[PDB]
RNA sequence: GUAGAGAAAAUGCCUCGAGCCAAUGUUCGAGUACCAGGCGCUACGGCGCUGAAGUAACCGAUGCCAUACUCCCAGGAAAAGCUCGAACGACCUUCAACAAAAGGGUACCUGUACCCGAAACCGACACAGGUAGGUAGGUAGAGAAUACCUAGGGGCGCGA
RNA sequence: AGUAACGCAAACAUUGGUGAGAAUCCAAUGCCCCGAAAACCUAAGGGUUCCUCCGCAAGGUUCGUCCACGGAGGGUGAGUCAGGGCCUAAGAUCAGGCCGAAAGGCGUAGUCGAUGGACAACAGGUGAAUAUUCCUGUACUACCCCUUGUUGGUCCCGAGG
RNA sequence: GAGUUGAAAAUAAGCAGAGAUCCGGAGAUUCCCGAAUAGGUCAACCUUUCGAACUUCUGCUGAAUCCAUGGGCAGGCAAGAGACAACCUGGCGAACUGAAACAUCUUAGUAGCCAGAGGAAAAGAAAGCAAAAGCGAUUCCCGUAGUAGCGGCGAGCGAAAUGGGAGCAGCCUAAACCGUGAAAACGGGGUUGUGGGAGAGCAAUACAAGCGUCGUGCUGCUAGGCGAAUCAGUGGAGUGCGGAACCCUAGAUGGUGAAAGUCCAGUAGCCGAAAGCAUCACUAGCUUAUGCUCUGACCCGAGUAGCAUGGGGCACGUGGAAUCCCGUGUGAAUCAGCAAGGACCACCUUGCAAGGCUAAAUACUCCUGGGUGACCGAUAGCGAAGUAGUACCGUGAGGGA
C-alpha cells in the first residue's frame, strides 16, 4: 500500500513528528480550496501527521466494496476523504464569517482561541465533555 | 629487557658503516652483568643486573642513592 | 550446609508462561494425566515441580522438559494418579 | 487522578508490606496470563494496570533504599538475597476462590 | 602370621589351603504376553472379537570365554573412581559422624524431528563423484568373489 | 536455432480413481532391478528439508492434480541412551618465575583438552509427525529416611589396583 | 494544552481537562555475551561453597632470616584495566620509485605496525640569537629564498638572522644555612646573570598583586509561548492570469490538488526555566612581599661536561665540521669559574647545562548545532534514496551487488 517513502516521518525514539495545526475536534469550518470550496461543515477525524482533516458531508468519494461471504454481494458505499487542514478557516456561525485564529488570555488564568475578524471567542470551558458524550 | 634499571640506560640504534659507505641497521647494547653487590645497610647481596656505569656510580655514592633516585627498593630486589 | 541456591536466579511468576492447547495436548491429558506448559526458556525442572506444586496445590510425579527449535521450553507435568488431570483443565479454562 | 493516589498510599507503607504486596501481585499476573490462554474474555488493559503497579512499587522501594546511603552493588546483593528466598504461594486474587468453590 | 627405621605396602622367613576360572547352561522373569489362522464391520483406509502348537536333531561363526594359551621382537598410555592404611597437617564433632542388612521415599542440565552407500552432508546443479562406524538370511561356491533370490527397498523427472 | 542436448543400456505395462486438464499424481494387478545394497541404523554435517491442510507465479532440465518448491498450522518428552555436574593423552593456556624495542617468547604448579579410562534398563504396547524418553510389566545406580551396631570420622598424605 | 496506546492499518480493551499521549532536566531499573573480573568454556553457555579476577589502597597477621621480603586473612561504590574516525607524541621502520642501469644518494624517517595521552598534543622561560648596533620563552602564517649552502658537486636536497603579523605569562624545587633525629627523612630559608643566594649588621611596613569551598548574581545553552495583512472570476484542483485591496522591525524557509509577503507551520520583533550545564564577575579564606652596607674562605643540580673511539641527527653525505643527542672507555672546574659565538688559540660580547610545570595563536572530523553551494539527482551522490556492510562468495583474513 503506503509508498515506502511516504510512511511517517520519525523521532530518534522512534515517535512520528507531528505537525501542529490550528483547529480541533468539534469545530466547524469553511473550506476555502478544493472542489469543496465555499462549503461549509464541521470536524470529525483529524490525523496529525498528514495535517489533514475529515469532515462529514465534504469530499465524498465512491468506494466499490466487495463482500464475498458464501455468497457475492457488493456495495457501493460514500465516503468521505481527508482534506489537508491548511483548507479550511474557521467559521462563525453567528456573524457568518471565516476568519483567522489568534490566541488571547481570560482572567480565569486560562488561554484560548478567537477570531480576529469579529473578536468572537471560539473554545468554550466544557467543550471537550460536550464532545467526549458523543 | 635490556635495560639497565639503575641509570636507565637503552640500547642505541647505530648504522654499521663499510668503507663503500653502505649503511646497515645495528645495535649497540648496554654492557649489562649479573652482579652480587653489596649492601651494608641490609647486611647483605642484591643480586641484579647492572650497566657497569651503573656499578661505578655505586662505588661512588653508595648504593642507597642509586637506588633511591632509580625509585628501586633493595627489599624486593 | 548453607542455603540452597536455586540453579538459576529467575523469578518464579514469570517462568510459566502458558499451557499450550492443540489437539494434541488435549489427548496427553486424557491419557496420561499430563498438563502442557510453555516456560522460560532458562527455566528448569526442580523450579517448575515446586512452582506447580504450590501454586494450583497439587502432587507432581514427573516432569519432562523440551525445547523447540523457536528456543521456548515446553514442559510436560504429568499429575500423581490421585489428583486428576481434567480436574485442573476445568480449574484452568482448558477444555477437554 | 488514579496515580497521585495508589502513589501516596505507597510511600505510606512498610518495607515487609511492600514485598509481600509485589509478590501478590506477580501472582495475579500470573493468573491473568491463563486467562489470556484460555479465551476467557477479560481486560487487556488490565496486564498494563497490574505490571506498571508493581513498576512504581519497586522504584519506590528502590527509592527509599537510596536514602538508607545503599549503593547499586549492595543492591543487587539483597535482591539475589530476595529472590533466592522467594516461594510462590497461590495468588490470594483467583485461585483463592478455587480452593473455596 | 611374623621380622627390619617398617601402619598398609614392598621385601625376607613360617604357615593354612586341592581346587580354581568363565563363556554358556538349569530355574524364575514369562503369560489370560506374542502369534498362524477364525469371526464380524467395512468411510471398504483400517477396525473390534476369540485364539492351536510353541519341541528335537544336525550344520556353525569373523561374535563370546580371552589380556586363555603358545611363540615372537620392533617390547606394547596417564590419571580418577575402586581396595587398603600409622605418624604429620588441616577441619569437624554427639544422638553428631561412620559401619552394615532389610524397608519405604527422592531423581541435575544439553542432544533427541528428518536425511545420513545422500535430490537434505561434500562436489556452483535434484551433478554417472567423495563420505568414518554398526547388523551380515537362502541355493550353489574355498569365500564378505560371482550368479539367481528373501527381508526390505526401487523402475534411474522428457516421451513416441 | 526452434538446432545440440534433456545427466547411464534396472523396463515398464494395463485397468480403475481424483481432476478443467494425466506417459508422469493415488491404488490395484502383473512384469523388471538391487540384495556385503540401490536394505535398516548411527557419527559428523545440514537446519525445519520431518508431519497435516492449502497452492500451482517462479523452482523441477517435459508434464504435474505432485514435490526436499511456496503459504498457513503442528512436531523432538530420559536418574539408566550420548555429552556436561568424574579422570587424564597428544596438544593448549599458564599464577608466580626467566628473557625480550613494544606486541610478546620460553616455562613450573594449576587449569583446560576425548578419539581413551570411570559410570545404572530391558521386553511388549500406543503411535498424522517422538520413544531404551510416553503407557504396563519386571529391573538397576546415587542420594535421603527410619530402625539396630560401634565410637572418633573427613581431607592431606603412604600404598595396592 | 486534546485526544491518545512506535513504523502501521485492523481488532480488543484502556488512559484522558483533578491535564493524558507528547517535549526538556535530574534520577531509577538495565537478563546473557563482551575489559569480563567467582572457576570453566566452543562469545551470547555450564559449574558453583554466590565471589568486582588481578595490580595499587587501608587494616590484622606474621616463612626460610634478627630487622625485613614473600605468603595468609579481612575491609572497601574501589584507583587502574577496555573502547575511541582523523589529528598528535614516542618506539620500531621498509620497497617498489627517481638517478633514464646501480651500489653512496633519492623515495622517506613516508606507509605500516606497536604503545601512549589530549581536546588539541608537542615545544617553552635563553648554559639562546646576533655583531661592536642591538634583541629578550615556545608555537604558527607571510617573507628573506629556491638566496647562503649540501650533493656519485649527479638525481636532487635546502636553511637562518634582520623584517612583517597572529598570540601573549610566567612559575615551582635542589644545595649553602638554621631547626629534628642514629638515621634515611621532615620544617623554615632560597632561587638569579652586564651575577645572585647563604653569612654579618642597620632601616621599611602597609598597600598592591595571584589562587579559591559557599551563594543569591549576570549571561548563554538544554522544553517553549505571543506574533501583521485578502476577496471574487477563470475549463479536476489556483499559489498562475486578468481585477480589485492590504501588511511589512515580518518579501528566511518548508508545506498546501497549480508557482503564496497576506491559507498552514513559521520568520522579524518580543516575552520564558523548578532542574542541570557553561563562561564571567563578586566569595569568607589562602598566598606572596620590601631597603641599604660589609665579606672573593660557604653554595649555585657529577659518573655530569669534556677527551679517545663507534654512530645518529642538524639544510649540511667526515668534510676544516662547530652546535645537538646516544653505545663502549676514561673523566673535570664552581663565578679569580663554566659554555656558546661553524676546526683551533688569544681577546672581547652574550649566556648560566647536567631538577621539574605551565594558557593562547596552530593541526583534525567518527561527529553536534546552525548556515550557504556557477555541488550530484537513481550508470550520478556515500559501498548503501527498499534486508547494505544485507544477499551472495570465501576455511579465513577478506571481498560485496
Ligand atoms: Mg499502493
Ligand atoms: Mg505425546
Ligand atoms: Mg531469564
Ligand atoms: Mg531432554
Ligand atoms: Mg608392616
Ligand atoms: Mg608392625
Ligand atoms: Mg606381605
Ligand atoms: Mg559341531
Ligand atoms: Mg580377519
Ligand atoms: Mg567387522
Ligand atoms: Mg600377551
Ligand atoms: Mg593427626
Ligand atoms: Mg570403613
Ligand atoms: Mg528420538
Ligand atoms: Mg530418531
Ligand atoms: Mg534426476
Ligand atoms: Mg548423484
Ligand atoms: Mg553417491
Ligand atoms: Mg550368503
Ligand atoms: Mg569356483
Ligand atoms: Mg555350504
Ligand atoms: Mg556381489
Ligand atoms: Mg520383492
Ligand atoms: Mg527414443
Ligand atoms: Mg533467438
Ligand atoms: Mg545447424
Ligand atoms: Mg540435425
Ligand atoms: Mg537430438
Ligand atoms: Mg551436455
Ligand atoms: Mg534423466
Ligand atoms: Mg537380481
Ligand atoms: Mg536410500
Ligand atoms: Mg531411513
Ligand atoms: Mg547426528
Ligand atoms: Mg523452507
Ligand atoms: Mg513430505
Ligand atoms: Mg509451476
Ligand atoms: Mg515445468
Ligand atoms: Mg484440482
Ligand atoms: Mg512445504
Ligand atoms: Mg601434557
Ligand atoms: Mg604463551
Ligand atoms: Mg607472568
Ligand atoms: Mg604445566
Ligand atoms: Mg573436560
Ligand atoms: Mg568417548
Ligand atoms: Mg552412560
Ligand atoms: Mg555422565
Ligand atoms: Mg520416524
Ligand atoms: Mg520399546
Ligand atoms: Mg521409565
Ligand atoms: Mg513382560
Ligand atoms: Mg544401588
Ligand atoms: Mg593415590
Ligand atoms: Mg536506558
Ligand atoms: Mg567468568
Ligand atoms: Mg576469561
Ligand atoms: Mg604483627
Ligand atoms: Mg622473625
Ligand atoms: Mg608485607
Ligand atoms: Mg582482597
Ligand atoms: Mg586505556
Ligand atoms: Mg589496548
Ligand atoms: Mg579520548
Ligand atoms: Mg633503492
Ligand atoms: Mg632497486
Ligand atoms: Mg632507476
Ligand atoms: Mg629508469
Ligand atoms: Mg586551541
Ligand atoms: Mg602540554
Ligand atoms: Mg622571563
Ligand atoms: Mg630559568
Ligand atoms: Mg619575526
Ligand atoms: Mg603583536
Ligand atoms: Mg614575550
Ligand atoms: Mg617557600
Ligand atoms: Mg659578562
Ligand atoms: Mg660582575
Ligand atoms: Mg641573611
Ligand atoms: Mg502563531
Ligand atoms: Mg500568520
Ligand atoms: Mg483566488
Ligand atoms: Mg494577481
Ligand atoms: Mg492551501
Ligand atoms: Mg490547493
Ligand atoms: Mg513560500
Ligand atoms: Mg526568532
Ligand atoms: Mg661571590
Ligand atoms: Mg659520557
Ligand atoms: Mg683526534
Ligand atoms: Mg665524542
Ligand atoms: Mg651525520
Ligand atoms: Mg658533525
Ligand atoms: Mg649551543
Ligand atoms: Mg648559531
Ligand atoms: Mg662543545
Ligand atoms: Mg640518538
Ligand atoms: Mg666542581
Ligand atoms: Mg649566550
Ligand atoms: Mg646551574
Ligand atoms: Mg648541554
Ligand atoms: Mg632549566
Ligand atoms: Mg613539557
Ligand atoms: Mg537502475
Ligand atoms: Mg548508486
Ligand atoms: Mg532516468
Amino acid at each position: 500500500r503506503i509508498k515506502r517513502w511516504e510512511r511517517k516521518d520519525c523521532k530518534p525514539n522512534s515517535l512520528p513528528k507531528l505537525h501542529k495545526m490550528h483547529v480541533k475536534v468539534g469545530d466547524t469550518v469553511k473550506v476555502i480550496s478544493g472542489g469543496e470550496k465555499g462549503k461549509i461543515g464541521e470536524i470529525s477525524k483529524i490525523h496529525k501527521h498528514n495535517s489533514t482533516v475529515i469532515i462529514k458531508d465534504l469530499n465524498l468519494k465512491t468506494k466499490h466494496v466487495k463482500s464475498k461471504e458464501e455468497g457475492e454481494q457488493g456495495q457501493i458505499i460514500k465516503i468521505e476523504a481527508a482534506i489537508h487542514s491548511s483548507n479550511v478557516m474557521l467559521y462563525s456561525k453567528e456573524q457568518e464569517v471565516a476568519s483567522r485564529v489568534g490566541h488571547k488570555i481570560l482572567e480565569d488564568g486560562r488561554k484560548v482561541r478567537y477570531l480576529i475578524k469579529t473578536g468572537e471567542i471560539v473554545d468554550t470551558p466544557d467543550r471537550w465533555k460536550e464532545i467526549q458524550n458523543k | 629487557r635490556r635495560i639497565c634499571p639503575f641509570t636507565g640506560k637503552k640500547s642505541n640504534k647505530a648504522n654499521r658503516v663499510s668503507h663503500s659507505n653502505h649503511k646497515t641497521k645495528r645495535l649497540q647494547f648496554v654492557n649489562l652483568q649479573y652482579k652480587r653487590v653489596w649492601w651494608e645497610a641490609g647486611k647483605r647481596f642484591v643480586k641484579l643486573r647492572l650497566s657497569t656505569k651503573a656499578l661505578k656510580t655505586i662505588e661512588k655514592n653508595g648504593l642507597d642513592a642509586v637506588a633511591k633516585k632509580a625509585g628501586i627498593d633493595l627489599r624486593k630486589e | 550446609k548453607k542455603l540452597k541456591y536455586p540453579r538459576r536466579i529467575l523469578d518464579v511468576y514469570q517462568i510459566l508462561q502458558s499451557p499450550i492447547i492443540t489437539e494434541a495436548a488435549i489427548k496427553n491429558i486424557a491419557d496420561e494425566n499430563s498438563l502442557l506448559f510453555t516456560v522460560d526458556v532458562r527455566a528448569d525442572k526442580k523450579m517448575i515441580r515446586e512452582a506447580i506444586s504450590n501454586f494450583f496445590g497439587v502432587k507432581v510425579r514427573k516432569v519432562n522438559t523440551l525445547i523447540r527449535p523457536d528456543g521456548t521450553k515446553k514442559a510436560y507435568i504429568m499429575l500423581n494418579k490421585e489428583y486428576n488431570a481434567s480436574e485442573l483443565a476445568k480449574k484452568i479454562g482448558i477444555f477437554p | 487522578v488514579k496515580k497521585e493516589d495508589e502513589l501516596k498510599e505507597l510511600r505510606t507503607k512498610t518495607n515487609e508490606q511492600l514485598n509481600e504486596e509485589i509478590l501478590q501481585l506477580k501472582g495475579e499476573l500470573f493468573m491473568l496470563r491463563l486467562q489470556r490462554s484460555a479465551r476467557e474474555n477479560f481486560k487487556p488493559s488490565d496486564f498494563g494496570r497490574m505490571r506498571k503497579r508493581v513498576a512504581r512499587m519497586l522504584t519506590v522501594k528502590r527509592e527509599r533504599e537510596i536514602e538508607q546511603g545503599v549503593g547499586k552493588r549492595l543492591s543487587r546483593k539483597l535482591d539475589k538475597a530476595w529472590k533466592r528466598s522467594i516461594v510462590v504461594r497461590p495468588p490470594p486474587s483467583l485461585k483463592k476462590l478455587q480452593e473455596k468453590a
